[PDB]
């Protein structure tokens, strides 16, 4: 109760282990065939890997982000809230 | 990269022809298997082909009907069947890929149709037959 | 800033280069805040401009920082100026006809 | 049957210049790709120039060529005896709907 | 009454993780449906003058 706080959108890092635990998630599950990615140090190379590619369903599932020990996760249930800036409603999860 | 093949066969008049072409990679997807011929004392004819990452497969002009063409997905290895042997048939029949890797670097949509049968590389150690 | 000459047809280059080389967000603009170019994740962006169908950037050379800007096709009202907007290093460069 | 009009054996002095003419049609060489190989008698075939102008690994730069409108040439310099083989002539032609081979072209030393 | 989207299936992408084209299987065969709700947009300006 009455807590308010200066919240963000843009400078998060939930958002940073988000995007490397599905770039992490579609290397196990969309192996692609021939892939062409990029390796060099004006002039470059260009590389290409090659997996075993079967087909496989893709089906997202719900994806929890809990807290480790030690922390704890704010949550601005201001039900307007523009993204930033201050947030009146803030409760714990 | 390695591409071996079966041995050599004999055959009759009437009779089919199972030679196969296995790969060494982790799949045949990225590669484009050939089958080429050499008659004695001639070149060499491009008698199909298959391209397994779009399902095609291309023929010549002449050898459409007598001969399918199966790639298998599992062991890595594609097959040749011909029926109808004649005696002009008795030579050594070769398989040979590319890197099927450059029409990616087309612009948008290619040809899934159409054939990239070009440069190839890894030709197989060649397979003699004869019908008799 | 600085002064780049181009005469007309031949791809003229432009480069803004960050001090991270690990691809951040970059973009492009002109004297009327009209967007030409962009970086958006990992594709291409382009903008509204009378050089849609021309100008093009190399994928490549974007993981060591530096994103370039290769306008082709040089037409007669090319010479404007163009800034970057990486993090905060707004560096206009000039071009001309 | 060679539809690209390959010659049939050319003949040349060792370490010479010595070109095969690999001509075609307008739908086998100017709008598509052309590649050469090289087969002693009783090998296995092996490729020497790619892309009309490339060396694989294990190819000595001595091997060139070019592809000029409906015609596709080949820059060999530096003739020994270990190039005692058949040179054909091979590439895409949609007309016929089938990769094409040339009439086969062997070089022969001194 | 509802509005078609003239739609496509590619095999050759750019994939969003890192920058380098990906290049998949052939599509499956039968039908593959999948009902979604389109929960947001990300639109972008244009500032003329
Ligand atoms: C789409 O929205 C409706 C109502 O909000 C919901 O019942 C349905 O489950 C949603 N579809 C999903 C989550 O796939």
């Amino acid at each position: 109760e009455n807590v308010t706080e200066e919240f963000n959108m843009w400078k998060n890092n939930m958002v940073e282990q988000m995007h490397t635990d599905i770039i992490s998630l579609w290397d196990q599950s969309l192996k692609p065939c021939v892939k062409l990615t990029p390796l060099c140090v004006i002039n470059c190379n260009t590389s290409a890997i090659t997996q075993a590619c079967p087909k496989v369903s893709f089906e997202p599932i719900p994806i929890h982000y809990c807290a480790p020990a030690g922390f704890a996760i704010l949550k601005c249930k201001d039900k307007k809230f523009n993204g930033t800036g201050p947030c009146p409603s803030v409760s714990t999860v | 990269v390695q591409l071996v093949q079966s041995g050599a066969e004999v055959n009759k008049p009437g009779s089919s022809v199972k030679v196969s072409c296995q790969a060494s990679g982790a799949t045949l997807n990225s590669h484009a298997f050939s089958w080429v011929r050499q008659a004695p004392g001639q070149g060499l004819e491009w008698m199909a082909g298959i391209i397994p990452i779009f399902g095609s497969s291309h023929y010549a002009q002449k050898f459409r009907g007598r001969v399918t063409i199966s790639a298998d997905e599992s062991t890595r290895t594609v097959y040749l069947h011909l029926r109808g042997l004649r005696s002009d048939d008795t030579a050594v029949y070769y398989c040979a890929s590319n890197s099927i890797a450059g029409v990616a670097a087309a612009g948008d949509y290619a040809d899934y149709d159409g054939g990239y049968y070009y440069d190839m590389d890894v030709w197989g150690q060649g397979t003699t037959v004869t019908v008799s | 800033k600085k002064v780049v000459l181009g005469k007309k047809g031949d791809t003229v280059e432009l480069t803004c280069t960050a001090s991270q080389k690990k691809s951040i967000q970059f973009h492009w603009k002109n004297s009327n805040q009209i967007k030409i170019l962009g970086n958006q994740g990992s594709f291409l962006t382009k903008g509204p401009s009378k050089l849609n169908d021309r100008a093009d950037s190399r994928r490549s050379l974007w993981d060591q920082g530096n994103f370039p800007l290769i306008i082709k096709n040089l037409k007669i009202e090319d010479s404007d100026t163009y800034i970057c907007e990486v993090e905060d290093q707004k560096e206009e460069v000039q071009l001309l006809v | 049957q060679s539809i690209l009009t390959q010659p049939p054996s050319v003949s040349a002095a060792p370490g010479q210049k010595v070109t095969i003419s690999c001509s075609g049609s307008s739908s086998n060489i100017g709008n598509n790709d052309v590649s050469w190989y090289q087969q002693f008698p009783g090998t296995v075939p092996k490729l020497v120039i790619y892309e009309n102008n490339e060396r694989p690994s294990g190819i000595p730069d001595r091997f060139s060529g070019s592809k000029s409108g409906t015609s596709a040439t080949l820059g060999i310099t530096g003739l020994q005896t270990g190039d005692e083989a058949d040179y054909y002539c091979g590439t895409w032609d949609s007309s016929l709907s089938a990769v094409v081979f040339g009439g086969g072209s062997k070089v022969t030393v001194l | 009454d509802s509005i078609t989207l003239p739609c496509r299936i590619k095999q050759i992408i750019n994939m969003w993780q890192r920058i380098g084209q990906a290049m998949y299987a052939p599509p499956i065969q039968g039908v593959i449906r999948c009902v979604s709700n389109i929960t947001g947009l990300i639109l972008t300006r244009d500032g003329g003058s």
